[PDB]
């Protein structure tokens, strides 16, 4: 359960700082609010997901999870390259959250 | 780009009910903000802003027969020129 | 001087982090203001080095400054809730962060 | 040691009832108290709303004369003490 809203917030979080991307400063109203309503849903997933995972662990995980779906939805169907060298390294965060996981 | 067509629809000589196309959903903006003074310039002119989503406004208390010039600003000036337009009551 | 304004932000919201744990879901009045004041901080702050340092090691130090304070202030003010099979699992996280992020 | 506390009707009205509560110390202070007014009787619901944390009086409206009320103030959640509840005829 703890480890499903966690992701549910890092999933939250990179859609909200993606539309930010697209929308002005804040002036787009809809990628506005969207950013609005995904932080918001953010942090409350985040406060909530905090009194069973250590601090320092969920910090970790999100850190993680979160760079993979975010350079995961870049080469996803928005831009591509950077530096790239391997997915050896999205590997890595994923072996971490496994042996920090259940 | 916007907002665009900017134009008075009920007219009474105190007031002018406007309204614009406020673009189209992903181009959709916070907030425009409206100017209405005299076409002279004896005095400053009035202003107020209106939500992103609305596309009309109306504009209260103004004089008979007074010709006045009204203005749409965007949130900034990078979606576009803003647009003005003039009436006389 | 532009690569100060990172770490403060980091250390704001590390504050702000540590904060959260005492807003009680945002139902605390004083962690609760304190955190969205913090995260403000740490925005500026990043928003002003943005327009300076690189976004990926702006943010590289970040993570791992970050994963470094945050968990030791969770020693201090508490010390672990449910600890699992390794702590070094959050530094080879932080590890395959570096390499996608600097590599 | 709960809060909060000491729930008193500044002032009354045959349509209106003010009230205050101490909202305890700067940490035992919560981001939004939930009031509840209904009426004494209980042939019916009960009225509610939120109001921010930072205030500590609440106004109520749209009473009917007469009545005596029944008027609770709760906590975000149930953690901070029991809620406290008092009665006032307008
Ligand atoms: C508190 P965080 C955040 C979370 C969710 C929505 C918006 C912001 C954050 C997310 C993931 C990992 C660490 C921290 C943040 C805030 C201000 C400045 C930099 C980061």
């Amino acid at each position: 359960n703890p480890y499903i809203y966690l992701g549910g917030a890092i999933l939250a979080e990179v859609i909200g700082t993606t539309l930010m991307k697209f929308s002005n400063g804040f002036t787009r109203l809809i990628p506005s609010m969207g950013t609005i309503i995904c932080y918001c849903a953010s942090f409350w997933l985040l406060a909530q997901t905090l009194a069973y995972i250590p601090t320092g662990i969920a910090y970790a995980i999100w850190s993680g999870v979160g760079i993979v779906l975010i350079s995961l939805l870049s080469w996803g169907f928005f831009g591509q390259r950077l530096d790239l060298p391997a997915i050896i390294g999205m590997m890595l965060i994923c072996a971490g959250v496994l042996i920090i996981n259940l | 780009s916007v907002p665009t067509k900017l134009e008075v629809v009920a007219a009474t000589p105190t007031s002018l009910l406007i309204s614009w196309d406020a673009g189209h959903w992903w181009e959709w903006v916070t907030y425009y903000r409206i100017t209405y003074g005299e076409t002279g310039g004896n005095s400053p002119v009035q202003e107020f802003t209106v939500p992103g989503y609305s596309s009309t406004a109306t504009i209260s208390g103004l004089k008979p027969g007074v010709d006045y010039t009204i203005t749409v600003y965007a949130p900034t000036s990078d979606y576009g020129s803003p647009i003005s337009i003039n009436y006389r009551t």
